[PDB]
RNA sequence: GAUGUCGGCUCAUCACAUCCUGGGGCUGAAGUAGGUCCCAAGGGUAUGGCUGUUCGCCAUUUAAAGUGGUACGCGAGCUGGGUUUAGAACGUCGUGAGACAGUUCGGUCCCUAUCUGCCGUGGGCGCUGGAGAACUGAGGGGGGCUGCUCCUAGUACGAGAGGACCGGAGUGGACGCAUCACUGGUGUUCGGGUUGUCAUGCCAAUGGCACUGCCCGGUAGCUAAAUGCGGAAGAGAUAAGUGCUGAAAGCAUCUAAGCACGAAACUUGCCCCGAGAUGAGUUCUCCCUGACCCUUUAAGGGUCCUGAAGGAACGUUGAAGACGACGACGUUGAUAGGCCGGGUGUGUAAGCGCAGCGAUGCGUUGAGCUAACCGGUACUAAUGAACCGUGAGGCUUAACCU
RNA sequence: UUCCUUGUCGGGUAAGUUCCGACCUGCACGAAUGGCGUAAUGAUGGCCAGGCUGUCUCCACCCGAGACUCAGUGAAAUUG
RNA sequence: CAGGUGGUCAGGUAGAGAAUACCAAGGCGCUUGAGAGAACUCGGGUGAAGGAACUAGGCAAAAUGGUGCCGUAACUUCGG
RNA sequence: GAGGACCGAACCGACUAAUGUUGAAAAAUUAGCGGAUGACUUGUGGCUGGGGGUGAAAGGCCAAUCAAACCGGGAGAUAG
């Protein structure tokens, strides 16, 4: 359940350490975003090396959340801690080589293909 | 939340309708010892329903 | 909005709850026969009968936990004792409901409660 | 009630083997990839039965690749397949929420060897 | 076409062969009678009257049960109308079935609200509380303004307030359908209903598409 | 009580 | 012989000089996307950073983040940051006390609702004999937002790049309604752990108090963060607009006679209230078929005999309820409590035995305890009655009684 | 203490009329009407951060005291 | 009349203590009650996801909390 | 064993917030706070008397009233 003003564990090898998530993106007066929905959010902490530095502002979709994914079963997958991968804020796609964690089923939507096939888990 | 105007007693009056007493004209006679008491209430003898029981 | 709820708050607090219906249902007892409050008699029916069944079958373990509540070694003697067998072979219906007008204090609805045998 | 509980019996499974809060057990979960239905494992030490009847569950926590990952399971779903017990073990109180905050060494369970 | 009164029993659930959980509501629904049929001759419009249950054979006054004894049947447990499709023309005293909900697809399971009792603006309107604090004084829940000034210097009508809530007629509309159990006289609607448990209901055909 | 303070507008 | 004064919170209502959605004209309108103007107020019409600020700038959204009225809406609704007392200081002015739409720090926001108004809920009476239900719907309210993606179609269009009009399908955001079945919260009335102390004569076992002592859970119920549904389609008459025929005016012209299309606005459809709709309506059903005086002689005043349908009162009560009301039950009986069985929660009682120097463990044992749940049960509490309400129901006219 | 003014630049933040540092174009700083600096101290002013949280997004439920009903006693401001 | 009023007497257990909790001696249940379990208000408990996004302002709540030991920076008037 | 030393009850003080605002109280209560070997607090009894007293200075306080207390008198002051 990400909102405005929330922290997420960074997903990837993209060199960022902590963001933020100071907008969620996909319509008027949203709230609450998660499972697979994109947000920009803000670089609060990197590692030096990386590719992308702190202060740096760029769009980017939750993969996990404390709240977890819903089923039709009812059944629920929730996780220890909120996460994000990094994508690429002219036009998708994500910026890290490597995606650590289990994405969730739920990413399966033709552009975040390039996630799920990384990660064997789920 | 006060008053302007002083109300007439007939508005007074009015608002005093409602609060008239009705009498439960309920009353029923013992099947024993034949005294009036109040329907579902036990008599003042103890008597009810014609069991004795109570006797105080 | 309650909704299905049972029981009374009766305008005090639980743990006073958990204390006078502790002491009044002994005085129940002692006397087999008390007067008091309607609202608060048919509140007193759910309290002294279950320990009524407790009576059912003595035992050494119902003998304490029927010490837990009511608090009194003397209450708890006629229990299981006297009380016990009494009953026999009767399921519920230990006591009744009689109210007896309203009290001059307060026209506070009175009503006596007592046992279905009453033999002292 | 009646007219329920009976269109309820009606659906539940009578495979299901018993087991104790605590237990590791491995949960087969039916899933759709797109195309073929492949069946995938999911192991985990179970932390908070609920049963319900028909409406009864299980959350089956695991850690995996860092930061655990809890699962509810319907008893009776069509999703949920085999529910083996592959340890044996007891732990007192049925719940488990305060092994979320445990990692590590912390999440040891004793066997129930009985 | 004509809808037949229910009654809820509870929410349950029926399992699919794909494996999705799909909410329903149990509900009872004993085969209807017509005690009279209108018309546009006598009553000046075309519909039937019907009912269902078992009242108690005490409990029914004369004037009620003299109704019944035209019909020449024994006394439901309530009344209810419901409209003639116009190309419908049903005999006194039939009995419809929960045989006709095999083909409506989709209907409009009409229910009593739960009363709520009296209740704040925050409840029966969803409005926003206002600061649990920052110096505020006797002012949380409430309403707080309700109009402007001189001009008008009356609340306007309809005004959204703190009121009664539930315990009021109303209508889900286009709910589905699943099973038509007519050996059990069960009516699986998809979903959540209108109702206290118990509570009598009636279900109709949605007039939507 | 009856206070003090000044009306200055 | 007092109209509380900027902004913010909350709550809104109206206007159209229309921000978005809708219908068109023109274009220096290829398409995509714009410019500008007309019609149209049904709905919708940002979160933050700075500042007391409206405003403004910036960051990022969005189909868009409209302009204004409403005492620059709203302090008998809230806030007191500003301004705007009594303290003090800085700059400046004056010899001075002081002053400064200059600045900074600090500084009590009263009132139990009489009327109007509004949100709800009753009593009384009338509707012309009384009573029980089903109603007809005059009228009124509510709902009316929209993206993205796909098909058409990489087609019309275009040099390339790009990329549709009409129509259809799917899925979200915001909002409303309903619900507890799931996922969760609460659960001081359920179980267990444990600290200090007191008490039950003590071992053992329990209880009292310390925020429920501190907690860990957790039934029903309630509830969203949880899951179902809703905006419409259609039709009627139109606004701007597009016309057909056609004279005045041999031509021409949408109009003057006539005729055809045309919008989220209007009238319906959708949901709720509803015959106090005094214009008080309909339909079905039920109950009442006794004997004499008085008076100003009639819609007159009473007595005796009668007291029906039904209602009310009382009691048990309810997922109904502030009080009334409403639904159900009341001995030919499941309304409430209890009880029996089951479920659920807590998770191995008490006692005994065994192992150990001991704290403790094991066996008995998924045991003991179970509130508000479910299925059964008349054990108890709902007494026989009495009460209210009557005894055939005006005048006039017409249509019928074949 | 600076009217112009949210001076300009740099730092902090996705964004900083406040804050820190510096420039000096000091409307109208200034040396006992004391200038500047200062460890410690402060229910002092301003800003940032960790932890913490219903302050908020958005309220939800529960425990007590009033509100409500009955009984007893019984005011008030105001009022052509 | 929930305010104000000096000195003296100083039990048990835990504890550093006259703090605080439970008790002894001893004194009290505070001069209106009985119900119902609506809003709203006051005094409290808990809350999933986020953790100052609230607001003039971290206001209020929340949180930190003991003893023993390890260890502790800039700066300084060498005590901090 | 030094200190207008430290933490912290009594005691003293009254910074924040809620409640209260015809209140229980003409300034309190509740949850926190400052000082607490001293420029401390307090009992008892004196001293300074109205253009005067006193003041670690607010023009505060001098019997619930102080940019000049209260009582009586001039006084039925004057009031365009
Ligand atoms: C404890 C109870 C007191 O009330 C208050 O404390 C509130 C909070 C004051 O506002 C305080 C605080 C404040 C800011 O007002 C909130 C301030 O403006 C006034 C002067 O004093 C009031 C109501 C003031 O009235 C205000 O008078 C203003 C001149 C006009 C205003 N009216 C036009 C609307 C009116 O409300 C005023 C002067 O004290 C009223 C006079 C009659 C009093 O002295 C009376 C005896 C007060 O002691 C009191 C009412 O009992």
């Amino acid at each position: 359940m990400i909102q405005e003003q929330t922290m997420l564990n960074v997903a990837d090898n993209s060199g960022a350490r902590r963001v933020m998530c100071i907008k969620v993106l996909g319509g008027s007066h949203r709230r609450y975003a998660g499972v697979g929905d994109i947000i920009k959010i803000t670089i609060k902490e990197a590692i030096p090396r990386g590719k992308v530095k702190k202060g740096d502002v760029l769009k980017a979709v939750v993969v996990r959340t404390k709240k977890g994914v819903r089923r039709p079963d009812g059944s629920v997958i929730r996780f220890d801690g909120n996460a994000c991968v990094l994508l690429n804020n002219n036009s998708e796609q994500p910026i890290g080589t490597r995606i650590f964690g289990p994405v969730t089923r739920e990413l399966r939507s033709e552009k975040f293909m390039k996630i799920i096939s990384l990660a064997p888990e789920v | 939340a006060v008053q302007q105007n002083k109300p007439t007693r007939s508005k007074r009056g009015m608002r005093r309708s409602h609060d008239a007493l009705t009498a439960v004209t309920s009353l029923s006679v013992d099947k024993t010892s034949g005294e009036k008491h109040l329907r579902h209430h036990i008599t003042a003898d103890g008597y009810y329903r014609g069991r004795k029981v109570i006797a105080k | 909005m309650r909704h299905r709820k049972s029981g009374r708050q009766l305008n005090r607090n639980s743990s006073h709850r958990q204390a006078m219906f502790r002491n009044m249902a002994g005085s129940l007892v002692r006397h087999e026969i008390i007067k008091t409050t309607l609202p608060k008699a048919k509140e007193l029916r759910r309290v002294v009968e279950p320990l009524i069944t407790l009576a059912k079958t003595d035992s050494v373990a119902n003998r304490r936990l029927a010490f837990a509540r009511t608090r009194d070694n003397e209450i708890v003697a006629k229990l299981f004792n006297e009380l016990g067998p009494r009953f026999a072979s009767r399921a519920g219906g230990y006591t009744r409901i009689l109210k007896c007008g309203f009290r001059a204090g307060d026209n506070a609805p009175m009503a006596y409660i007592e046992l279905v045998d009453r033999s002292e | 009630s009646n007219i329920i509980k009976q269109l309820e019996q009606e659906q539940m499974k009578q495979d299901v083997p018993s087991f104790r809060p605590g237990d590791t057990v491995e949960v087969k979960v039916w899933v759709v990839e797109g195309s073929k239905k492949r069946l995938q494992a999911f192991e985990g030490v179970v932390i908070a039965i609920r049963n319900r009847g028909l409406h009864s569950a299980f959350t089956v926590r695991k850690i995996s690749n860092g930061e655990g990952v809890e699962r509810v399971f319907q008893t009776h779903s069509p999703v949920v397949d085999s529910i083996s017990v592959k340890r044996r073990g007891a732990v007192r109180k049925a719940k488990l929420y305060y092994l979320r905050e445990r990692t590590g060494k912390a999440a040891r369970i004793k066997e129930r060897l009985n | 076409m004509i809808g037949l009164v229910g009654k809820k029993v509870g929410m349950t659930r029926i399992f699919t062969e794909d494996g999705v959980s799909i909410p329903v509501t149990v509900i009872e629904v004993e085969a209807n009678r017509v005690t009279q049929v209108k018309d546009l001759a006598n009553d000046g419009y075309r519909a039937i009257q019907v009912t269902t249950g078992a009242k108690k054979a005490n409990r029914v006054t004369k004037p009620e049960a003299g109704h019944f004894a035209k019909a020449g049947v024994e006394a439901g447990r309530g009344l209810w109308e419901f409209r003639l499709a116009e190309g419908e023309e049903f005999t006194v005293g039939q009995s419809i079935s929960v045989e006709l909900f095999a083909d409506v697809k989709k209907v409009d399971v009409t229910g009593t609200s739960k009363g709520k009792g009296f209740a704040g603006t925050v409840k029966r309107w969803n409005f926003r509380t206002q600061d649990a604090t920052h110096g505020n004084s006797l002012s949380h829940r409430v309403p707080g303004s309700i109009g402007q000034n001189q001009t008008p210097g009356k609340v306007f009508k309809g005004k959204k307030m703190a009121g009664q809530m539930g315990n009021e007629r109303v209508t889900v509309q286009s709910l589905d359908v699943v099973r038509v159990d007519a050996e059990r006289n069960l009516l699986l609607v998809k979903g959540a209903v209108p109702g206290a448990t118990g509570s009598d209901l009636i279900v109709k055909p949605a007039v939507k598409a | 009580a009856v206070f003090q303070m000044r009306n200055v507008d």
